[PDB]
C-alpha cells in the first residue's frame, strides 16, 4: 500500500527481544540508508508540488507553467 | 451471461415445485448473487417445507450450512421481508446437483425457530452455534 | 410530480433541480461543478445522464442533472452505457492534467474528486503527454493553494463572490491556462475564506492550520460540538 | 423552571440506535494498537463515556438512515468528501434528516412590550474628554481566539483611531504614538486616521490584550501625544 | 458568370458598392436610394407590423446557424413596462476563413447604420451596440464617421424624422477572443466581463443584457433588411426558388485563381461559384477537400461539390452551411496538419468555462502534433472518434466544441489514411520501476 | 506606483457614460490604458478598479481572459502574424520563419531592442487576400517570406 515504496519488508528474520516495549521499533530503528527492494524509485519526480531542488514543471511527464498573464493566445 | 449476473432462479424446478406444493404466495424468492435459489419461508412452514424438500424425486439430502444473521443495520433491504433477524439454512442435492436456500425471517420479540435436527441431524451444532453467536432459539 | 429514473417511478419535487431530486432519493450521479447552497451552472458537465421524450424511447439525449427541471413525466436514465462512458470520460478530461501527488496531498481521503473518480469507475490511463502546472499563491496564515490540484469547476469563485461577497478570489487566464486566485499575493481579507477548504473539490485551497499537525480524515476522532 | 428545555436537545446516555452506541470514529480509524505504543506497549482499555450518547472507540453507528438527529461526521460508501453531508438529509440542500439538533427553548410572547419613552439626547463633544468606541475585530476581539498561535500573525496591531479633525487638534500625525490614561494608567498606542469615525470621539479595538471589551461606551481622559 | 453585373433587384446588399474599394459615405448612400426602408419604417409602419414583415418575408439569420429572424424578433416581452430593450450587432467575426462582415462594415456602413435603425424600431429597443472586434479597425473608424454624418443628418438620434422614437447607437471595439462572437458570451463580454456563454432556455429575448430584453443579430442579417423594407417582401422571397429566401455573400477562399466575396442567392451549387466566380484551381492543384462554411463546418469531397448551397441541403449531406464561405484544400496538403492547426485554433481560443472542451481540445492538439512528427501511438484514432461523439451538441456547455471537432469528424470519416499512416511506434503509456513486474497483457 | 493620467480618466469616464454599468467600461479603460502605455502594468489594475468601482479581481480576470490586453512589457510594435486555416493554405509558416529569422525572436518574444513583438493572431479577417499579418492597428496582406525585411524596415 505504500505509493512511494518506502516502507519494505526485508529478507532479514533475526528478530526477538527480551521486553515487549523494546519491540517498538521508531524512526531511527526503521530507516536504512540506502534504496532497498526498489533501487531506482523516486516518488518525488511523479509529484507536482515545489520541492527542493525540484520546481514547479520539473516532474516527469509535466510541462512548464505558462504565466497567467503570458502574451501567447 | 456472466457468472456473477444478479439472477432470480424461477427458472429453477424446486422453485416451480414449491410452487406447486405451498401455492404461489407464503414464500419471497430473492434475487441475488449467490448462484442459488434463495426464497424467504414463514417461520409455521418451515418444517414442511423442508420435509417436501426431503421428499423429492431427487431430494436434498444434505444440510450444507445453517447459521443466522442480523438484520437490524442491513439498509438495503428490497424485496424483502420485514426482519430484524434471519437464519438461512443451505442445502445441497447431489442427485440434482443443485443446491437451495432457506431464509426464515425474525422479529425482535420472538427470536422462537422450529428445530430442524429431527429432519437433518447435523443441525445440532449448528443451532448451538446460532444460539451462542445470535440470540436466537430453537424450540 | 414523478420521474421515472433507469425505469422506476419516483415522486420529485418539481419546481427543484433534477440533480438535487436524484440525490434527495439515495440515487449516484457525480457532479463537481453544482454545490446545494450556490446554485448550478456548467462549469463541469459530470451530472450527465439520458433523458428520453416519453416512455417508449431508445436514442434518448446527453442532459445534464443539474440543468434540467425535474418536472412531471420526465423519463432519464443514469447508469445507461452512454452516460456511464460519457461520465467516465469528463472525469479522464479532469484527470489528463492532475498532479500524481495524492499521498502528499492535505485532502487525501476528504477529496471529492476521488470519490467521483472511483465511483465512475475510471482506473486505466491512456493519456500519454505532459501535464499542466500554475505557480502558487501566498493567501494567508489560513489557507493553503495548490493550484495544480485544480479541475476548474468554478464552486470557489461562485462562493466566494456571489456567496460571501469578498472581493479578492477569481478567475483568471484562458482556454486552459485558467487561474482561481488573488491578483496578488496576500490574505483572503473575507471573513468567510475558510469555507474554501471544503467547497473546493479538489486540494487548491486546504487548510493551513491543518497544513501543520496533519493527519488522514479517518485517523481523526470526531463529535459534534458547538463553537 | 426557564432552562427545562434543555432535555430536549439531545437524549441521554442510555440512547442507541439497534442497540449500539455511536462511533466517535470511523471505522478505518487506524494504529490502534501502535497509538500509545511510544509509553506502554500494552494497549490501555478504552475510555468510557459514561456522560452521552457516544463511544469513544470505532464500535458505534454512523449510518445516515439511522433515527437520530446529531451527526459526528458524514461518511458514505463512495462519498468520503464533505459532500457526504447530502446522504445524511431527506431533500439535499434543506433540513437534516429526522429532525435537527438543538430545539428553540423559547416561544413567541402573546403581547408585546411598551414603547420605551427613554430616548438619548445627542452626543455633544467635550473638552478633556474622549467616548470610546469599540471595534470588535473578528480575530482579536475574543478571549480564545487570540491564544490560538495562527491567529497572531491575522490580528492587526494594537492601535488607536482618531478623527481628522481630533488629530489636528492634539497635533498627533498617523502612525506615531499617543498616550492615554485609563485607571491612572498611561499606555501608549499608535494612531491611525478614522475618515467614518465622529468629532469627539476615539475608537480602539475592544477584546484585545489590555483592552478590555466593557471599555465600549466608557470616558477617556489626557490623549497627550508620547 | 465571366463579368458580374450588380443591380438593386438581384443584388440587394451590394449594388451600390463602389468598384475602386472605398467606402460609401451618407450622400452617396443616400443618391443610391438610402434610408427608404428607414423612412417607411419610422413613417408608416408599426413596428409590430415590421415584425411580421420580417417574419414573413423569411430573413433567416446569416450568422450561420440558420435562425429565422421574425422569430427572434417574435419572442420579445409584450410587456410595456421593459422598456429598456438593446440590440446588439454581432460584427466581431473571429472565424477562420469567414471574411463577409469586413467588407459591408469598410465600404458600406451606413446599410448597416439603416438596418439597426430599422430593427431597433421594430424591437422599440433604445440602445444600439456594435460589437466590434479589436482587428476591425477601418471598420471601426468607417462605422464611427457613418455614426457622426447620421447623428448631424438628424437620424440615429433623438426625434427620428419626427417620430419621438429615441435610439442611439454605439461601437464597443472588443479586446480579443473567438467566443465573444456567441450571443450570451457578446453578452457577457459587453458587460466587460470574462466571456463565458451563458445557458439557454433563458435567452436573450427575454433576458440578456443586463436582465434587459436584447437581441443579437449578424450584420449581414441587419443588411438584407433595409432592402426588405425599401423594395417589397415579395419581391425579397421571389429573388430565389428556394425555401432559404434572401440572398447570401458566398465565395471561395484559399489557393483558387480568384479569392473574393460575392452575393448570390440561395440554392447555387459550390462547383458554380468554384469554377466560375472563384476561377477554380490554380495550375497545379487537385481540389481535394472543402469546407461550406470556413473552419467550423467540416469537410465535404468532389462529390458533394454539386449540391446547392443551401442550409437542409448540406444539412443532409453530414454538413452545414455555416457562414457559406467556402474554403479549398488542395491535393499538396496534409489533413493531418490542417486539422491539426484547427485544433490549435479552437484549443487555445476556447473559453475556460466547461470541461469537455476544456481538456479535449488540447488532447486533440497533442495527439495531432504526434500524428504529425509520425510519433502515433495505437489508440489514438479511436481516442479522436471517441472525443468526436462525446463533444457533440449538448455534450458541451456551448456550441464552440461541436464546431471544432466537425473538422475532425469529416478528416476521420474521408482522409483515414493519412491518420493510420501517422501512426509508426507502438503504445508506451508506462516506463518500467524494474523492481516491480508489470501487469503485461495480451 | 501607478498613477492614471488626466485624458486617461477623462477617457474612462467618457466611456463609463456609454454603459448602464462601468463593469461595461472595465474592458475599453484597459484598452485605453494599453493604447497609452503599450500593455497594462500591475497598478493599472487596482487604477481600474478605484475609478470603476468593481473589484480588481474582475479587472484582473478581464485582462488576463482577453488576447490583446498585454499584461507583460512588450515591444513598440507588435507583429501579429495570422496563425488560421487560410493562412496556413496561402502559407503562413514561410513568413514566420522570415520573420523568426529577421527577428532572432521566437512568439511570445520580443527584441532586444523593444521594438518588436512576435504574436500569433486567431483571425484577422482578410482570408482572400493571401497570408496576413498586422502591425500597429496596419494591415498586410498578399504576403510572401521576401516581401518581410522590406516591410519592416519602415516601421520605428
Ligand atoms: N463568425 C461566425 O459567423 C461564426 C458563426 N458560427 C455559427 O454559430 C452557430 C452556432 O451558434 P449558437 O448561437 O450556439 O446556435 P443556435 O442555433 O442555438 O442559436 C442561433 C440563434 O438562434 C436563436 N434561437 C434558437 N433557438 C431559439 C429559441 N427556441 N428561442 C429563441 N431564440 C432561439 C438564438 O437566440 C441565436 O440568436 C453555428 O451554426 C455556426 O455555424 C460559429 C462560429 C463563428
Ligand atoms: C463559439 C461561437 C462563436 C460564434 N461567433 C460568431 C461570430 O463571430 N459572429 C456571428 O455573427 N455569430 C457568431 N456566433 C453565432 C451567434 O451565437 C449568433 O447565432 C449570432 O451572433 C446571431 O445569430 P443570427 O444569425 O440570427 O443573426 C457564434 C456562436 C458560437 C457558439
Ligand atoms: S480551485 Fe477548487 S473550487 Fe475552484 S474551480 Fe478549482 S477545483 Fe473548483
Ligand atoms: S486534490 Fe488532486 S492530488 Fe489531492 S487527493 Fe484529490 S485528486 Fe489527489
Ligand atoms: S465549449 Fe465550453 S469551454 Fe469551450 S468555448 Fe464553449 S463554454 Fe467555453
Ligand atoms: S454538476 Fe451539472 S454540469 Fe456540473
Ligand atoms: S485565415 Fe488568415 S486572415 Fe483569415
Amino acid at each position: 500500500a505504500c505509493p512511494t515504496t518506502a516502507i519494505q519488508l526485508t529478507p532479514d528474520f533475526e528478530m526477538g527481544e527480551y521486553k515487549r516495549q523494546d519491540l517498538v521499533y521508531e524512526k531511527e530503528d526503521l530507516l536504512i540508508s540506502g534504496p532497498g527492494k526498489y533501487p531506482e524509485y523516486n516518488f518525488y519526480r511523479m509529484a507536482g508540488m515545489a520541492i527542493d531542488g525540484k520546481d514547479k514543471g520539473e516532474a516527469e511527464n509535466e510541462a512548464k507553467p505558462i504565466d497567467v498573464k503570458s502574451l501567447l493566445p | 451471461e456472466p457468472a456473477w449476473q444478479t439472477r432470480d432462479h424461477l427458472d429453477d424446478p424446486v422453485i416451480g415445485e414449491l410452487r406447486n406444493r405451498f401455492g404461489p404466495d407464503a414464500f419471497t424468492v430473492q434475487a441475488t448473487r449467490t448462484g442459488v435459489p434463495v426464497v424467504w419461508i414463514k417461520r409455521e412452514q418451515l418444517l414442511e417445507v423442508g420435509d417436501f424438500l426431503k421428499k423429492l424425486p431427487k431430494p436434498y439430502v444434505m444440510l450444507f450450512d445453517l447459521h443466522g444473521m442480523d438484520e437490524r443495520l442491513r439498509t438495503h433491504r428490497e424485496g424483502l421481508p420485514a426482519a430484524d433477524f434471519s437464519v438461512f439454512y443451505h442445502l445441497i442435492s447431489i442427485d440434482r446437483n443443485r443446491d437451495i436456500m432457506l431464509k426464515v425471517a425474525l422479529a425482535e420479540n420472538d427470536l422462537h425457530v422450529p428445530t430442524f435436527t429431527k429432519l437433518f441431524p447435523n443441525a445440532n451444532w449448528y443451532e448451538r452455534e446460532t444460539w451462542d453467536l445470535f440470540g436466537i432459539t430453537f424450540d | 410530480a414523478t420521474i421515472h429514473v433507469d425505469g422506476k417511478e419516483y415522486e420529485v419535487n418539481g419546481a427543484d433541480n433534477l440533480l438535487e431530486a436524484c440525490l434527495s432519493l439515495g440515487l449516484d450521479i457525480p457532479y463537481f461543478c453544482w454545490h446545494p447552497a450556490l446554485g448550478s451552472v456548467g462549469a463541469c458537465r459530470q451530472c450527465a445522464v439520458k433523458q428520453y421524450q416519453n416512455a417508449e424511447d431508445t436514442r434518448g439525449r446527453l442532459v445534464m442533472s443539474c440543468m434540467t427541471p425535474a418536472s412531471d413525466g420526465t423519463f432519464i436514465s443514469i447508469d445507461d452505457e452512454e452516460a456511464k462512458q460519457f461520465r467516465e470520460s469528463v472525469v479522464e478530461w479532469l484527470m489528463t492534467n492532475h498532479p500524481h501527488d495524492c499521498p502528499v496531498c492535505e485532502e487525501g481521503g476528504n477529496c471529492h474528486l476521488q470519490d467521483m473518480t472511483v465511483m465512475t469507475g475510471h482506473s486505466f490511463r491512456r493519456y500519454r503527454f505532459t501535464k499542466r502546472t500554475h505557480r502558487n499563491q501566498d493567501l494567508g496564515p489560513f489557507i493553503s493553494h495548490e493550484m495544480n490540484r485544480c479541475i476548474a469547476c468554478y464552486r470557489c469563485v461562485r462562493y466566494y463572490k456571489d456567496y460571501a461577497g469578498g472581493t479578492d478570489l477569481g478567475v483568471y487566464g484562458a482556454h486552459d491556462n485558467v487561474y482561481f486566485g488573488r491578483p496578488e499575493d496576500g490574505t483572503l481579507e473575507s471573513e468567510f475564506s475558510g469555507n474554501l477548504v471544503e467547497i473546493c473539490p479538489t486540494g487548491v485551497f486546504t487548510d493551513k492550520t491543518h497544513s501543520e499537525r496533519y493527519n488522514r480524515k479517518w485517523d481523526m476522532q470526531f463529535a459534534p460540538s458547538i463553537c | 423552571p426557564e432552562l427545562a428545555g434543555i432535555k430536549d436537545a439531545a437524549p441521554d446516555a442510555t440512547f442507541r440506535i439497534r442497540g449500539q452506541k455511536l462511533a466517535r470514529e470511523p471505522h478505518r480509524y487506524s494504529g490502534r494498537t501502535a497509538m500509545r505504543a511510544n509509553i506502554s506497549v500494552h494497549e490501555p482499555r478504552q475510555p468510557q463515556d459514561i456522560d452521552t450518547m457516544f463511544t469513544f472507540s470505532m464500535e458505534g453507528n454512523n449510518q445516515p438512515t439511522a433515527h437520530r438527529s446529531q451527526v459526528p461526521f458524514a461518511w458514505a460508501p463512495g462519498w468520503n468528501s464533505p459532500q457526504a453531508w447530502n446522504k445524511f438529509q431527506d431533500e439535499v440542500g434543506g433540513k437534516l434528516r429526522f429532525g435537527d439538533p438543538g430545539v428553540r427553548l423559547f416561544e413567541t410572547s402573546e403581547n408585546g412590550l411598551d414603547y420605551f419613552t427613554s430616548v438619548p439626547a445627542r452626543f455633544q463633544p467635550q473638552d478633556g474628554k474622549w467616548r470610546i468606541a469599540p471595534y470588535y475585530h473578528l480575530f482579536g476581539s475574543d478571549e480564545l481566539s487570540q491564544r490560538a498561535p495562527v491567529f497572531q500573525s491575522r490580528m492587526p496591531q494594537p492601535y488607536i483611531k482618531l478623527n481628522p479633525a481630533d488629530a489636528a487638534k492634539l497635533g498627533v500625525n498617523a502612525g506615531t504614538r499617543v498616550s492615554f490614561s485609563y485607571d491612572g494608567n498611561t499606555v501608549t498606542l499608535p494612531v491611525e486616521i478614522a475618515e467614518g469615525l465622529t468629532a469627539g470621539q476615539v475608537g480602539l479595538p475592544m477584546g484585545m490584550s489590555g483592552i478590555a471589551p466593557v471599555l465600549a461606551g466608557a470616558h477617556l481622559e489626557d490623549l497627550k501625544e508620547a | 458568370m465571366k463579368n458580374i453585373i450588380r443591380t438593386p433587384e438581384t443584388h440587394p446588399l451590394t449594388w451600390r458598392l463602389r468598384d475602386d474599394k472605398q467606402p460609401v459615405w451618407l450622400d452617396e448612400y443616400r443618391s443610391k436610394n438610402g434610408y427608404e426602408g428607414a423612412r417607411k419604417a419610422l413613417t408608416g409602419l408599426s413596428p409590430d407590423e415590421i415584425v411580421n414583415q420580417v417574419k414573413d418575408a423569411g430573413l433567416k439569420g446569416r450568422g450561420g446557424a440558420g435562425f429565422s429572424t421574425g422569430l427572434k424578433w417574435s419572442l420579445m416581452p409584450k410587456d410595456e413596462s421593459m422598456n429598456i430593450r438593446y440590440l446588439l450587432c454581432n460584427a466581431d467575426e473571429m472565424e477562420p476563413g469567414t471574411y463577409k462582415d469586413r467588407l459591408l462594415m469598410e465600404q458600406l456602413p451606413h446599410l448597416l447604420v439603416e438596418g439597426m435603425l430599422i430593427s431597433a424600431f421594430a424591437l422599440k429597443a433604445y440602445r444600439g451596440y456594435i460589437f466590434l472586434r479589436g482587428e476591425y479597425i477601418e471598420a471601426a473608424v468607417n462605422l464611427r464617421r457613418a455614426i457622426a454624418e447620421a447623428t448631424e443628418a438628424g437620424l440615429l438620434g433623438k426625434n427620428i424624422m419626427g417620430t419621438g422614437f429615441d435610439f442611439e447607437l454605439f461601437v464597443h471595439t472588443g479586446a480579443g477572443r473567438y467566443i465573444c462572437g456567441e450571443e450570451t458570451a457578446l453578452i457577457n463580454s459587453l458587460e466587460g466581463r470574462r466571456a463565458n456563454p451563458r445557458s439557454k432556455p433563458p435567452f436573450p429575448a427575454t433576458s440578456g443584457a443586463w436582465g434587459k430584453p436584447t437581441c443579437v443579430n449578424n450584420v449581414e442579417t441587419l443588411c438584407n433588411v433595409p432592402a426588405i423594407l425599401a423594395n417589397g417582401v415579395e419581391w425579397y422571397q421571389n429573388i430565389s426558388k428556394s425555401k432559404d429566401a434572401g440572398t447570401k455573400l458566398m465565395g471561395f477562399s484559399g489557393r483558387v485563381k480568384n479569392p473574393g466575396l460575392w452575393e448570390l442567392p440561395f440554392g447555387t451549387t459550390a462547383r458554380e461559384i468554384l469554377e466560375d466566380y472563384a476561377g477554380g484551381m490554380r495550375d497545379g492543384l487537385k481540389f481535394k477537400a472543402w469546407q461550406p462554411g470556413g473552419a467550423g463546418t467540416d469537410f465535404l469531397t468532389e462529390a458533394h461539390l454539386d449540391l446547392p448551397m443551401e442550409f437542409e441541403s448540406i444539412g443532409k449531406a453530414g454538413s452545414r452551411l455555416g457562414t457559406a464561405l467556402a474554403m479549398a484544400v488542395d491535393h499538396e496538403i496534409n489533413m493531418v496538419s490542417l486539422v491539426r492547426n484547427l485544433e490549435e485554433f479552437f484549443a487555445r481560443e476556447s473559453c475556460g468555462w466547461c470541461t469537455p472542451c476544456r481538456d479535449g481540445l488540447p488532447w486533440s492538439v497533442k495527439i495531432l502534433r504526434a500524428l504529425e512528427r509520425g510519433e502515433g501511438q495505437p489508440g489514438d484514432i479511436e481516442t479522436l472518434e471517441q472525443l468526436c461523439r462525446f463533444l457533440g451538441p449538448g455534450k458541451t456547455f456551448c456550441a464552440h466544441a461541436p464546431g471544432a471537432v466537425e473538422p475532425l469528424q469529416s478528416a476521420i470519416k474521408y482522409f483515414r489514411e493519412e491518420f493510420e499512416a501517422g501512426i509508426k511506434q507502438p503504445f508506451s503509456n508506462t516506463h518500467l520501476i524494474n523492481g516491480i513486474q508489470p501487469n503485461l497483457l495480451k | 506606483a501607478f498613477e492614471l493620467s488626466a485624458a486617461e480618466r477623462e477617457a474612462i469616464e467618457h466611456e463609463m457614460h456609454h454603459y448602464e454599468d462601468p463593469r461595461a467600461a472595465s474592458i475599453e479603460a484597459l484598452k485605453i490604458v494599453q493604447k497609452q502605455r503599450g500593455w497594462v502594468p500591475d497598478g493599472a489594475i487596482h487604477a481600474i478598479a478605484d475609478v470603476l468601482g468593481i473589484p480588481a479581481s474582475d479587472v484582473e480576470g478581464v485582462a488576463t481572459f482577453y488576447s490583446q490586453i498585454f499584461r507583460q512589457p512588450v515591444g513598440r510594435h507588435v507583429i501579429r502574424y495570422c496563425d488560421s486555416v487560410v493562412c496556413h493554405i496561402n502559407g503562413y509558416q514561410g513568413i514566420q520563419a522570415a520573420l523568426e529569422k529577421k527577428l532572432n525572436i521566437k512568439p511570445g518574444q520580443t527584441t532586444f531592442d523593444g521594438r518588436f513583438t512576435l504574436l500569433p493572431t486567431c483571425c484577422l479577417g482578410n482570408c482572400d487576400k493571401g497570408p496576413n499579418m498586422m502591425i500597429d492597428e496596419d494591415t498586410h496582406a498578399h504576403l510572401t517570406p521576401e516581401a518581410i525585411p522590406e516591410l519592416l524596415e519602415r516601421y520605428k
